[PDB]
């Protein structure tokens, strides 16, 4: 069974695929691999960039399908099949797609509560421990789950920083508060 | 390397610029494939004996309109650039 609903179209695909890969408990596997057979269609920079969308065949898509299985042998028998499906239905473009939604059911598997902290400016490695520490002390990550912190360069968030995990966020930006008072300026 | 060269080996290349592929055709509208230097009111000739001027240019499409005919465009023909927009001659 799939554990929660995720993602629109092209998540039906997603959903499937972990679910048949629940029942071994190998998604780990399946999804890493994944990761290196697409990157090494990526550093295949012609007709890898070249033929995401469609452009040839069922059947020319489908032999290159193929010749990517030989040249590539882990990939677990569940991403072997699910390329076959792909290519019969004549699809390459949401391709990274499948596998990124893949990811995230993956490490809601793992565990792993994925989470960007966007400041205004890189902050300090110090600032980054701290705001690890904290977060789990919130409610907001009630332990069991691991926090990650990525650090993203944004400034478009004009001072201030916004911490970002699930669907629990805390704004205490700058930003917004010139926004709203510049609106309110009358007198 | 092995893997671009595995790629190659089992594909007959593409890339559809300066040239674009039908995907289908009817209604004396006809739906191509890339072309994606194409100018907007251009004339486009095709590889099958017909000329049509390009309407509906739809990002990595394009939707050209056949001037009479529709039994010589297939799916798989090559739609050419002329390079130039509909005119007439004046004089």
């Amino acid at each position: 069974p799939p554990p929660v609903r995720l993602f629109g179209v092209e998540g039906t695909y997603a959903t499937a695929l972990y679910q048949a890969a629940a029942k071994n408990s190998s998604i780990d596997a399946a999804f890493q691999s994944l990761q290196k057979v697409e990157s090494t269609v990526k550093k295949n920079p012609k007709l890898g960039h070249l033929l995401l969308n469609p452009a040839l065949s069922l059947k020319d898509r489908n032999s290159v399908i193929d010749a990517i299985v030989e040249t590539h042998k882990n990939l677990d028998g569940y991403v072997v099949n699910l390329l076959k499906v792909l290519s019969e239905n004549n699809r390459l473009g949401c391709f990274e797609k499948i596998a990124s939604d893949f990811g995230v059911l993956n490490d809601a598997h793992n565990g792993l509560l994925k989470g960007t902290v966007t400041s205004a400016e890189p902050l300090d490695p110090k600032s980054f421990k701290r705001i690890e520490k904290a977060l789990s002390a919130s409610k907001l990550v009630g332990q069991g789950k691991s926090l990650k912190l990525e650090n993203v360069v944004k400034p478009e968030i004009k001072g201030g920083l916004i911490v970002e995990l699930g669907d629990k966020t805390v704004d205490l930006s700058i930003s917004t508060k010139i926004q709203k008072l510049n609106k309110v300026l009358e007198d | 390397s092995i893997l671009e060269e595995r790629i190659k080996g089992v594909s007959d290349e593409a890339n559809l610029n300066e040239t674009g592929r039908v995907l289908a055709v009817g209604d004396g509208i006809a739906r191509v494939f890339g072309l994606n230097n194409i100018q907007a009111e251009e004339l486009v000739e095709f590889s099958s004996g017909v000329k049509g001027m390009a309407l509906n240019l739809e990002p990595g499409q394009v939707g050209i309109v056949l001037f009479g005919s529709d039994r010589l465009v297939k799916e798989g023909e090559l739609v050419k650039r002329t390079g130039n927009i509909v005119d007439v001659p004046v004089g």
